[PDB]
């Protein structure tokens, strides 16, 4: 047993969409999915939704 | 914004201001891409013609960073019923691309499922805009942002003296005198999830501002994402 985009959003950085019994993460346009199938990596210098400050 | 906190450097990079002919910012908007700005349908009536300014953090001085762009196409939701304020949403396509920089960045669009749940399940969202700071008071000049908690559908209905439809949602304080106000129409109600900011609604209307007993209401972006991508392709 494994399931639940609930638990802790299935450790997706962004979109969690449970398929069959697998969490399955996805990213917003402008983010590439990191090989670990959980994290979302910015593709461009100013990705959406990130605060453009002295970060 | 009545009783907000200030958008510090780079803190609210998606805030667009819609300025009329005499440079009077009559509404706000949310940057979505290099060409498309999201705003709320009725604002299109407050000027014969307008332009969108991004990068603007303070209305008064031209400290650089501010960049105006002309609108090419205005795609409005054809079902906006002015007397209910239902379907209050419109997409503006700008003529010249917005150049991103510190204080200039698109907010992220979510997806209908994971938006409903997760984003509307969060207890709080953020709202901001160059709009009235007190009701019967001046607009803002400094970009104010305010944390507005999500309010459940039934209480929202029970408080508002006008029918709230499933294209609207309430967020605001019952008694705490803090809330979005006149002149924040079209502005972002964004929700933060793990440092990423997702657009969940746009400032529509509300009975006055910070009014004891009522809440500010926003158009539910979750019901329109498909319509948004329609117009972003152009339809
Ligand atoms: C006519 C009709 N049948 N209606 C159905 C609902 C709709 O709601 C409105 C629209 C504009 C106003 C403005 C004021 C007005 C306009 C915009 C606002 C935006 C945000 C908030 C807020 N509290 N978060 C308040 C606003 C109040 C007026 O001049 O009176 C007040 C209420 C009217
Ligand atoms: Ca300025």
């Amino acid at each position: 047993t494994r399931k639940l985009c609930s638990l802790d959003n299935g450790d997706c950085d962004q979109f969690c969409h449970e398929e069959q019994a697998s969490v399955v993460c996805s990213c917003a346009r402008g983010y590439t999915l990191a090989d670990n199938g959980k994290a979302c990596i910015p593709t461009g210098p100013y990705p959406c939704g990130k605060q453009t400050l002295e970060r | 914004i009545v009783g907000g906190q200030e958008c510090k450097d780079g803190e609210c990079p998606w805030q667009a201001l819609l300025i009329n002919e005499e440079n009077e910012g009559f509404c706000g908007g949310t940057i979505l891409s290099e060409f498309y700005i999201l705003t709320a349908a009725h604002c299109l009536y407050q000027a014969k013609r307008f332009k969108v300014r991004v990068g603007d953090r303070n209305t008064a001085a031209e400290e650089g960073g501010e960049a105006v762009h002309e609108v090419e196409v205005v795609i409005k939701h054809n079902r906006f019923t002015k007397e209910t304020y239902d379907f209050d949403i419109a997409v503006l396509r700008l003529k010249t691309p917005i150049t991103f920089r510190m204080n200039v960045a698109p907010a992220c669009l979510p997806e209908r499922d994971w938006a409903e749940s997760t984003l509307m399940t969060q207890k709080t969202g953020i709202v901001s805009g160059f709009g009235r700071t007190h009701e019967k008071g001046r607009q803002s000049t400094r970009l104010k942002m305010l944390e507005v908690p999500y309010v459940d559908r039934n209480s929202c209905k029970l408080s508002s003296s006008f029918i709230i439809t499933q294209n609207m949602f309430c967020a605001g304080y019952d008694t705490k005198q803090e809330d979005a106000c006149q002149g924040d129409s079209g502005g972002p109600h964004v929700t933060r999830f793990k440092d990423t900011y997702f657009v969940t609604g746009i400032v529509s209307w509300g009975e006055g501002c910070a009014r004891k007993g009522k809440y500010g209401i926003y158009t539910k972006v979750t019901a329109f994402l498909k319509w948004i991508d329609r117009s972003m392709k152009t339809r």
